[PDB]
RNA sequence: GAAUUUGGACAAACUUGGUCAUUUAGAGGAACUAAAAGUCGUAACAAGGUUUCCGUAGGUGAACCUGCGGAAGGAUCAUU
RNA sequence: CCGGUUGGCCGGUCGGAUUUCCAACGGGGCCUUUCCUUCUGGCUAACCUUGAGCUUGGCGAACCAGGACUUUUACUUUGAAAAAAUUAGAGUGUUCAAAGCAGGCGUAUUGCUCGAAUAUAUUAGCAUGGAAUAAUAGAAUAGGACGUUUGGUUCUAUUUU
RNA sequence: AUGGUAGGAUAGUGGCCUACCAUGGUUUCAACGGGUAACGGGGAAUAAGGGUUCGAUUCCGGAGAGGGAGCCUGAGAAACG
């Protein structure tokens, strides 16, 4: 959020070209997409700068498949972040339960700033790295 | 509140708690340690074939006055020693020396049986031939 | 530290019953002990009961005729679903014909037979004969 | 591993086809075709266990060579050959017409139908999209690709087919009060009209369905055949016309006719 | 050979993995192609379902796209400046995609002449009235018209080279040859 | 287009170590159990003939003995 | 107020059931301070209407569609999608039975015909009704909810001139 | 090793590999290690209710062809008649 441009190579998104020869007002075209699901796309992804080729809005991933949600134990990572998801397991013997949890690290779009304890949903895509396979669809807690 | 939690989500301490006290066993430690396949000298089998190394006279404990009529035998499958009690009367006249026997335990789960010190095995058959066959002489025995 | 007041409030009636009195007093008289009363009432185990009004919680003084042999708490609220119940009647009901388990389902609190009569299921509480 | 699989062990097979336990390790595997192979029949069981014309499956080659049987039209001298939901059977010799519709009981059953019905089938609709040099088409539910189609026709509808060509004759959409197959899951057999479909955005459509003794049901949207309006349907519909009723209710009935 | 698996990793709790299976054909990896300059040499390779494959090696010339002119020429390529992965791709002078490249550029000239008739860097009727009909298009812009002058331009290399045998690319333009421009011109 | 040949990745194996998870021999010890008409005493059981037991320290042929603090499971429920 | 099941009713045929009916159990509609949210259209559902008692001109789910605002769970009900075999189980005299999924009935010559049920199958995921019981959130240096206001910044963008 | 950016390779996604960069990732709710006389499941035996023990083996999935590694052909093999 202080340069865009800090790679060795030029960030941009592919295939939208900006003809040098016109001049108008709304400086860069920029693609976004409605992830769908009734997730609204945030103003931040819509107006930024950023090009984040792994984002749910404007970058060439698709969301498909579960929706859960955690709560942000991690965010040490760079666009990653841990999450939490806390469940009971029932035991059929003794007839009662036990807490357990996991661990899910998903991918968060510079659209989005969260902090360690918001909670936030995530949407199913395909393999981003060798662990993340969720990206962050809406923070709406604090 | 009887000891043991009682909570609805407190079935982890339940379980950790009864694997724990689960090796207060006789059975399950035995089961699950496997001291059957590691310190039995059968193994785990329920029958062993050996060869007979000698003939012994053990005396019965007390109070009871009697000669006992065991062989120590070598099992072919681990090389160990073994003690085994020859049944019934007159049976040691055919158990005499460098036998095949085929060997079982007496019943009492590897303890040894009655008046008899130390003995935890008897003799099932001698020479591919059984015992109660030659005892009852509905059969008998090759030379050797 | 209380941790279940409708358990106190069964094991005072219970004592009570067995000592031959013929009244109680409950504290602290929560929401559940009024329904789970009334239950008890309804089918003719207790009597009149009345709540008094301090302003911390309230006190309840129950009526107690000689019909109660023993009304009990199932501690921790199971989860119940409708085969349980028979099970759950079966193990804690003297016999097939009378007592009621109560349990607290999602249509209010209510015994076994009713929740039978309505298809519904929930935690079980306690149980009454 | 390695490859594809060509055998199918009897106890793997589809329990609707009822081949029996004993009498053979393996059931015949239906060939690659128009139909999946779970709902699908092998002209050789439908030919020696539905209809016993034959006793072996060599006595099935033995008709099939000759070319006697044909399904929708063409000749088909293939054993496996998986014959589907609304596939349209000729037997020539006899002068028979056929047409696999369900019992309510969730199997084949012999539907055997007049000359006039067999001149054409119902398909409905998998997906509409346009293929190469802009040419629209649609997809039916046995794989037929149909060039030109009507504008109006979208995905969940059928459209009747004319299988001497391969033309649409009319079709018919999907909306409340349409008579429905439900061909899939539990409720497999049974007809009734719809009364309203739950939109479910994410995955599996359901929609609800009562039939004539207004029994209702639920069904993913992958199972329901859209046959008609309500009154008349496009096919002949079998014998029970889809009515499932109780175990109570068929005893009932079986010790009135025995 | 060069397996593509994730079986022989570490897990990301960081245990090691026991072998489960041996290396299966459908996850193979294979060399890299290094793609050099100059008397084109075009190896083909047989991949899955067949669905032959070209591997470039030593490729020499390329089809090179004018965005804002919106046409394409097939022009020689004289060498590789920059490449963001690695600079020993660089010095060896290998082509991959997203390589920063200088090509021929006098095709590009032959159009701009043949479509605009204005020269860059420093008869009949028909072409009279065309040229003058598409007028005020003919002022592309500061950098590119210098590149003209020097006879070389910057293009970045879009195709896969390995993948499919042909080296295209697009020339560079506006922010991302000023952003190419100072990574060239950097000490 | 054959032999041959340069670099590379994959990599079976080999030689020299070094760790650990496994066996054998083994001078000697060092105990425990069972069975044993052995030897010397008599520590405990009665106030067991010095009440017994605990922890700790030292000593002694063997039980054990002695110092210090504790217990009653004591031989005292007891002196307005 | 209203219908839903089990009754109950002249035992109507001498163990069949036309409901004016008592009773018990289980739902729904409305009012009582009771918001248990509604921005755009066709269609009007009830419907203003209404013909002398089938008429021409009122409230959108009553029927859908379009977008917009959504405290978060656990629990329980219903259902979908859960491979056969095996388990439980229905029908059927393998001569009985274990089995099997067969078989039965005619003028047995042209044949006719009933079947191959059903239930269970956890935990997780999915759809749905309930909202008791356990939690969770909210308006407190108001930054709160409203708002026909009275306005100002700022962003799209149609049909049109 | 966990992630970021580019490339390479692949049928394709991805530290799958490389170059540069950042310092992450898992764990008492039991990570990591060790053991298994451990292929998993449908299932089996024995049970009032709850359970306990087993499942190499008629079906489904996986793996292997003395041990390892490499590859040709082909749609499909890291194939062992
Ligand atoms: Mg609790
Ligand atoms: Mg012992
Ligand atoms: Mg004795
Ligand atoms: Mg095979
Ligand atoms: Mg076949
Ligand atoms: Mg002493
Ligand atoms: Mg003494
Ligand atoms: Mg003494
Ligand atoms: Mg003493
Ligand atoms: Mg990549
Ligand atoms: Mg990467
Ligand atoms: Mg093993
Ligand atoms: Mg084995
Ligand atoms: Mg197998
Ligand atoms: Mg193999
Ligand atoms: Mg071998
Ligand atoms: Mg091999
Ligand atoms: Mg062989």
């Amino acid at each position: 959020e202080l340069t865009v441009q800090s790679e060795r190579a030029f960030q941009k998104q592919p295939h939208i070209f900006n003809n040098p020869k016109v001049k108008t007002s709304k400086r860069t075209k920029r693609w976004y997409k409605n992830a769908g699901l009734g997730f609204k796309t945030p103003k931040t992804a819509i107006e930024g700068s950023y090009i984040d080729k792994k984002c749910p809005f404007t970058g060439l991933v698709s969301i498909r498949g579960k929706i859960l949600t955690g709560t942000v134990v991690s965010t040490k990572m760079h666009r990653t972040i841990v999450i939490r998801r806390a469940y009971l397991h029932y035991i059929p013997k003794y007839n009662r339960y036990e807490k357990r949890h996991k661990n899910v690290p998903v991918h968060v779009s510079p659209a989005f700033r969260v902090q360690v304890g918001d909670i936030v949903t995530v949407g199913q895509c395909r393999p981003i790295s060798k662990t993340v396979r969720f990206n962050v669809v809406k923070v709406s807690a604090a | 509140g009887k000891g043991k939690p009682r909570g609805l989500n407190s079935a982890r301490k339940l379980r950790v708690h009864r694997r724990n006290n689960r090796w207060a066993e006789n059975n399950y430690k035995k089961r699950l340690l496997g001291t059957a396949f590691k310190s039995s000298p059968f193994g785990g089998s329920s029958h062993a074939k050996g060869i007979v190394l000698e003939k012994l006279g053990i005396e019965s404990k007390q109070p009871n006055s009697a000669i006992r009529k065991c062989v120590r035998v070598q099992l072919i499958k681990n090389g160990k020693k073994v003690t085994a009690f020859v049944p019934n009367d007159g049976c040691l006249n055919f158990v005499d020396e460098n036998d095949e026997v085929l060997l079982a335990g007496f019943g009492r789960k590897g303890k040894a049986k009655g008046d008899i010190p130390g003995v935890r095995f008897k003799v099932v058959k001698v020479s591919g031939v059984s015992l109660l066959a030659l005892w009852k002489e509905k059969k008998e025995k090759p030379r050797s | 530290t209380r941790s279940s007041v409708l358990a106190d409030a069964l094991n005072a009636i219970n004592n009570a019953e067995k000592t031959g009195k013929r009244q109680v007093l409950i504290r602290p008289s929560s929401k559940v002990i009024i329904k789970f009363l009334q239950v008890m009432q309804k089918h003719g185990y207790i009597g009149e009961f009345e709540y008094i009004d301090d302003h911390r919680s309230g006190k309840i003084v129950v009526q107690l005729n000689g019909r109660l042999n023993k009304c009990g708490v199932i501690s921790p609220r199971f989860n119940v679903k409708i085969g349980d119940i028979e099970k759950w009647t079966a193990n804690l009901l003297p016999a097939r014909q009378f007592g009621y388990v109560i349990l607290t389902t999602s249509a209010g609190i209510m015994d076994h037979e009713e929740a039978r009569r309505k298809h519904v299921s929930g935690k079980i509480l306690g149980f009454v004969y | 591993a390695r490859g594809p699989k060509k055998h199918l062990k009897r106890l793997a097979a589809p329990h609707h086809w009822l081949l029996d336990k004993l009498s053979g390790c393996y059931a015949p595997r239906p060939s690659a075709g128009p139909h999946k192979l779970r709902e699908s029949l092998p002209l050789i069981v439908f030919l020696r266990n539905r209809l016993k014309y034959a006793l072996n499956g060599r006595e099935v080659k033995a008709i099939l060579m000759q070319r006697h049987v044909k399904v929708d039209g063409k000749v088909r001298t293939d054993t496996t050959y998986p014959a589907g939901f609304m596939d349209v059977i000729t037997l020539d010799a006899t002068n028979e017409n056929f047409r696999l519709v369900y019992d309510v009981k969730g199997r084949f059953a012999v539907h055997r139908i007049t000359d006039e019905e067999a001149s054409y089938k119902l398909g409905k609709v998998k997906k509409v999209q346009l293929g190469k040099k802009g040419v629209p088409y649609v997809v039916t539910h046995d794989g037929r690709t149909i060039r030109y189609p009507d504008p109006n026709i979208k995905v969940n509808d059928t459209v009747k087919i004319d299988l001497a060509s391969g033309k649409i004759t009319d079709f018919i959409k999907f909306d409340a009060g349409k008579l429905v197959y439900v061909t899939g899951g539990r409720n497999l057999g049974r007809i009734g009209t719809i009364v309203h479909k739950e939109r479910h955005d994410g995955g599996f459509d359901l929609v609800h369905i009562k039939d004539s003794l207004d029994n209702t049901f639920v069904t993913r949207l992958n199972n329901v055949f859209v046959i008609g309006e309500q009154g008349k349907p496009y096919i002949s519909l079998p014998k029970g016309k889809g009515i499932k009723l109780s175990i109570a209710e068929e005893r009932d009935r079986r010790r009135a006719q025995q | 050979g060069i397996s593509r698996d994730s079986r022989h990793k570490r897990s990301a709790t960081g245990a090691k993995r026991a072998q489960f299976r041996k290396k299966r054909k459908f996850e193979l990896g294979r060399q890299p192609a290094n793609t050099k300059i100059g008397a084109k040499r075009i190896h083909s390779v047989r991949t899955r379902g067949g669905n032959k494959k070209y591997r470039a090696l030593r490729i020499e010339t390329g089809n090179f796209s004018w965005a804002s002119e919106g046409i394409s020429k097939k022009t020689r390529i004289a060498g590789v400046v920059y490449h963001p992965s690695n600079n020993e791709l660089v010095r060896t002078n290998t082509l991959t995609k997203a390589a920063i490249v200088q090509i021929d550029a006098t095709p590009f000239r032959q159009w701009f002449e043949a479509h605009y008739g204005q020269t860059l860097g420093k008869k009949s009727k028909n072409a009279e009235r065309k040229w003058a009909a598409r007028a005020a298009s003919a002022k592309i812009e500061s950098s590119v018209e210098s590149q003209f002058s020097a006879g070389r331009l910057y293009a970045c290399i879009s195709s896969r080279p390995g993948q499919s045998g042909r080296c295209d690319g697009y020339i560079l333009e506006g922010e991302e040859l000023a952003f190419y421009l100072r990574r060239l011109t950097a000490k």
